[PDB]
RNA sequence: CAGUCCGCGGAGAAGCCAUACCGGAAGGAGUGGUGGAGCCGACUGAAGUGCGGAUGCCGGCAUGAGUAACGAUAAAAGAAGUGAGAAUCUUCUUCGCCGUAAGGACAAGGGUUCCUGGGGAAGGGUCGUCCGCCCAGGGAAAGUCGGGACCUAAGGUGAGGCCGAACGGCGCAGCCGAUGGACAGCAGGUCAAGAUUCCUGCACCGAUCAUGUGGAGUGAUGGAGGGACGCAUUACGCUAUCCAAUGCCAAGCUAUGGCUAUGCUGGUUGGUACGCUCAAGGGCGAUCGGGUCAGAAAAUCUACCGGUCUGCCUCAGACGUAUCGGGAGCCGAAGUUGGAAACGCGACGGUGCCAAGAAAAGCUUCUAAACGUUGAAACAUGAUUGCCCGUACCGCAAACCGACACAGGUGUCCGAGUGUCAAUGCACUAAGGCGCGCGAGAGAACCCUCGUUAAGGAACUUUGCAAUCUCACCCCGUAACUUCGGAAGAAGGGGUCCCCACGCUGCGUGGGGCGCAGUGAAUAGGCCCAGGCGACUGUUUACCAAAAUCACAGCACUCUGCCAACACGAAC
RNA sequence: CAGGUGAGCUAAGCAUGACCAGGUUGAAACCCCCGGGGGCGGAGGACCGAACCGGUGCCUGCUGAAACAGUCUCGGAUGAGU
RNA sequence: UGUAGGCGAACGAGCCCUGAGUAGGUCGUUGUUCGUGAAACGAUGACUGAAUCCGCGCGGACCACCGCGCAAGGCUAAAUACUCCCAGUGACCGAUAGCGCAUAGUACCGUGAGGGAAAGGUGAAAAGAACCCCGGGAGGGGAGUGAAAGAGAACCUGAAACC
RNA sequence: AGCUGGAGAUACGCUUUGACUCGGGGAUGUCCGAAUGGGGAAACCCACCUCGUAAGAGGUAUCCGCAAGGAUGGGAACUCAGGGAACUGAAACAUCUCAGUACCUGAAGGAGAAGAAAGAGAAUUCGAUUCCGUUAGUAGCGGCGAGCGAACCCGGAUCAGCCC
């Protein structure tokens, strides 16, 4: 009974990833806000 | 310049039961190249190599008081000489 | 809490704990017991200032209660070991269970779960000396496998360029981007743990250089060919691979009542090199010349156009010699004959069909420019060079996705035998793998999955819902109706096993035999009459509705003359 | 209401690869005897049935083995397929 | 150890002209209290389009007079705002309080954007329990150390439910 | 005179020709990141050009400009600007308010903005800009409803006007 989460690393990292959310004003303020709360991942890529 | 980059030789009875056909095996630096790390053993030990491997490898990942951590990561790499092997007489003594 | 007084305190503060005392109450004292470092009383000031409730919040602990369960009904039993302790860990011998899997290999994806030595808190639905858990230490090797240093699809980018309050939206070339194209090795051995990687044997690839032959033409980001492709069927040869035997080889017995081997068990070739050896199948026509208007121009290469005469090439695979391996076994034997046979190989085969089935580089062939034409292209041998990333282990699952050692799912490849028309089906079983991590009794009511059932047979009930019954193959026989195809497996009846003789290519023909019974066990249609609705195959409400819904060919209206009507859109 | 995050589930599209045991039926076309009989051929949103895809009916499950399943039964199964 | 006071550095930071495609206007609109209101003025999208010093804009429809002022070119500290960071201070909190954190944007939850905890206390000083006993342990009893082991590392007190 | 990071642990040792530690400069500074040789799924792949012995070093993005030499990105709140809500109040609800609030986006600094009168204004006064008090809930705006709300005078903080 197939679940939500199939897993895929090109997938994971296509979305998601620092380079990919650069491209983006949006993602580069995922970065900065992310950079504020002080998070010790910051992304997939981590 | 390439002393640097022979981190260690490998311990072990599988390297030495090797030092007993002539191979002999180190950790190199992840960074390294096969050309560069064939060099600077035929710098550091004067003979020259025939044959070579390579084989990068991450380190155990283990834990102290429940702190959990990556070690570093090795790159072992393992060399066939010519005839004039037997390297430095620092086998098992 | 604050200001100011009064003071107290390791001969012991607050806090905690008992207490029959005290004020009208909120309250406050006395004494005792812990405690071990700050604190009471009075006056004043300020407040986050008085809790039983909000299916209130954080927290701890109860009741249900030693109750339900311990996660598939594929069962387990004895010995022997270890050990502080064993129903459970180790080993041995039986047992049972999967076997187009419940075996094996991969991709994901996980990340040391792999191996060795140790451990026993907690995780393990019980135990635990064990583990996929804890500790420490090892294991992971590539010029040839996958990717990269090559190419392109969708898609994403994108100097220039087109737009747009901003951020940005597009967008030719080019570039990225495998799921595809392209490309050089196989056989064997083995750590506790790696293997087309390492070792052993012997190949190939490209590159550089040398020796020599040759001793001169090379011949581009440009042209051309080609690479380059659908589906269903299907002929011929063959391999993998499996079956048989009084073929060979190897080893020993046997006994129970018998067989003395013609019985039993096991094995019965992989690679490479070389052949005036056998071989289906497959490919291919061949130059001379003309025209500019064709490929930007070029061109000796393509296309167009005219003239000109079975054969070549090829090995799939087989057979021999050699060799190198492997090889049952107590270091090394044999390797035969007959048959079966792939989706694999020959091949890019034939034939039919209509829905008319990528791109691009590598590659072959041409010239442009340029470099030379007494140190070419190419070939032969020797030598030299061979970079990066991945490879452990799990990988239909106890190691991935399901909060779990979860009855769920998870793409690709291989998947033996006996029998049965066939088969990847069904039953048993090889290899291999496992008994599903609580057990032991007992044999009440009740409950779940089941077996048989007198007589009756649908009386039951909303309804024959459920459970029977039917069951595979062969022969005979089958209606109303019909769009002539069908209804049709209509219905209904008959056979089915063993032996012998005979005929034909396992069938048919006769006969005999045994039982209750002969698709003897497993898989394996109940059927008919008559309506309604929808023509039909199909599609649907993930998880209460699969239908008469939805779609469908066919039909009709109507629009739309090409920057078409129509739609997405800050947007000439 | 605003600005984001999500097509790794699911709803479709596109590019590109792959999969569908076995058995039944016997359309055209083609060829003979007179549309009919024979051969031959191998067509289908054809039949049966494994994978696989799907969920038809009961039951069980209902503080589950599972936050949608299980046994049995059933739909398709070369196509509008997976 | 400081505090008052004092010294203190090679290198170190720090006070005839005077702005036109515009002023003005019509149409759409808008800001200051300005919602078409009698609606001036600025402000611009579209179309238009003056004057020069006896000249131009304003004085809230508009006119005359009377006053204020010179547009269509630019630069310009300081007083002003905030507080990632530093010091000082508090009729601020003191481990459910106080920042979420006595540290951690960790663990954990989520494909993601993102959400998001509990927190603490030997003792003066480790003197952190030699040694003996029962037990594989774990745990415990003696002995010692220590003022206290009525502190022993599940280490201040140790209330209530509850056993 | 000790030091040898937290870190509590051993060993190895450094220091009175001055350690440590503290203030000040220097020098190294792998890879990612605006990332900028080219690619990309950040931290990894693949190149080219000069030094040329080699190990090793330097350059290889775009925009403005001849040329120096600037720019890209980041920054808690604060500033200005281009866009611009809706709950909500109105006891319904359109104008209205909620509000130029929240939010997005751009530019920039330790601030920024604004600023040196074709002004306010009604005394023929004032004489840049910003900020506080006040005038004052006065004027006024408003389905003249809910509600919205100045400015001058005056008092302070600071006061420089310079250039084409
Ligand atoms: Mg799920
Ligand atoms: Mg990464
Ligand atoms: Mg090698
Ligand atoms: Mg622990
Ligand atoms: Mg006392
Ligand atoms: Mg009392
Ligand atoms: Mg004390
Ligand atoms: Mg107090
Ligand atoms: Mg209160
Ligand atoms: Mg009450
Ligand atoms: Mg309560
Ligand atoms: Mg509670
Ligand atoms: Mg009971
Ligand atoms: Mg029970
Ligand atoms: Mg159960
Ligand atoms: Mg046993
Ligand atoms: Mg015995
Ligand atoms: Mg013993
Ligand atoms: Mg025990
Ligand atoms: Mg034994
Ligand atoms: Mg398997
Ligand atoms: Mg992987
Ligand atoms: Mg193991
Ligand atoms: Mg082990
Ligand atoms: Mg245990
Ligand atoms: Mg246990
Ligand atoms: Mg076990
Ligand atoms: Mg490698
Ligand atoms: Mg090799
Ligand atoms: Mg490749
Ligand atoms: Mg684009
Ligand atoms: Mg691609
Ligand atoms: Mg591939
Ligand atoms: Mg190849
Ligand atoms: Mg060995
Ligand atoms: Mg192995
Ligand atoms: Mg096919
Ligand atoms: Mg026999
Ligand atoms: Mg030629
Ligand atoms: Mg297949
Ligand atoms: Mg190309
Ligand atoms: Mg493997
Ligand atoms: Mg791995
Ligand atoms: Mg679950
Ligand atoms: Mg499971
Ligand atoms: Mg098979
Ligand atoms: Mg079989
Ligand atoms: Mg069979
Ligand atoms: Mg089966
Ligand atoms: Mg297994
Ligand atoms: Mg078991
Ligand atoms: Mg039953
Ligand atoms: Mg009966
Ligand atoms: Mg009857
Ligand atoms: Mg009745
Ligand atoms: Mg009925
Ligand atoms: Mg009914
Ligand atoms: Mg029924
Ligand atoms: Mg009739
Ligand atoms: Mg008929
Ligand atoms: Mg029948
Ligand atoms: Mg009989
Ligand atoms: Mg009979
Ligand atoms: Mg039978
Ligand atoms: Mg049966
Ligand atoms: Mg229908
Ligand atoms: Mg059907
Ligand atoms: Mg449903
Ligand atoms: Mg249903
Ligand atoms: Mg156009
Ligand atoms: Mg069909
Ligand atoms: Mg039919
Ligand atoms: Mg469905
Ligand atoms: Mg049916
Ligand atoms: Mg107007
Ligand atoms: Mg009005
Ligand atoms: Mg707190
Ligand atoms: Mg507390
Ligand atoms: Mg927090
Ligand atoms: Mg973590
Ligand atoms: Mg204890
Ligand atoms: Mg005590
Ligand atoms: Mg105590
Ligand atoms: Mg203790
Ligand atoms: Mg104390
Ligand atoms: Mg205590
Ligand atoms: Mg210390
Ligand atoms: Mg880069
Ligand atoms: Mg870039
Ligand atoms: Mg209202
Ligand atoms: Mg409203
Ligand atoms: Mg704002
Ligand atoms: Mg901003
Ligand atoms: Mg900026």
């Amino acid at each position: 009974m197939k679940r939500t989460y199939q897993p895929n690393n090109r997938k994971r990292a296509k979305t998601h990833g620092f380079r990919a959310r650069m491209k983006t004003k949006s993602g580069r303020n995922i970065l900065a806000r992310r950079r504020a709360k002080g998070r010790h991942q910051l992304t997939v890529s981590d | 310049s390439h002393y640097d980059i022979l981190q260690a030789p490998v311990i072990s009875e599988k390297a030495y039961s090797a030092m007993e056909r002539g191979v002999y095996s180190f950790w190199v630096s992840p960074k390294a190249t096969k050309t560069e790390i064939k060099d600077a053993i035929q710098q550091a030990f004067g003979v020259r190599v025939i044959g070579i491997s390579t084989m990068n490898v991450p380190g155990k990942r283990k834990r102290v008081g429940r702190f959990i951590g990556q070690r570093n990561d090795r790159k072992k790499a393992i060399v066939r000489l010519a005839e004039g092997q037997s390297i430095e007489a620092l086998a098992g003594q």
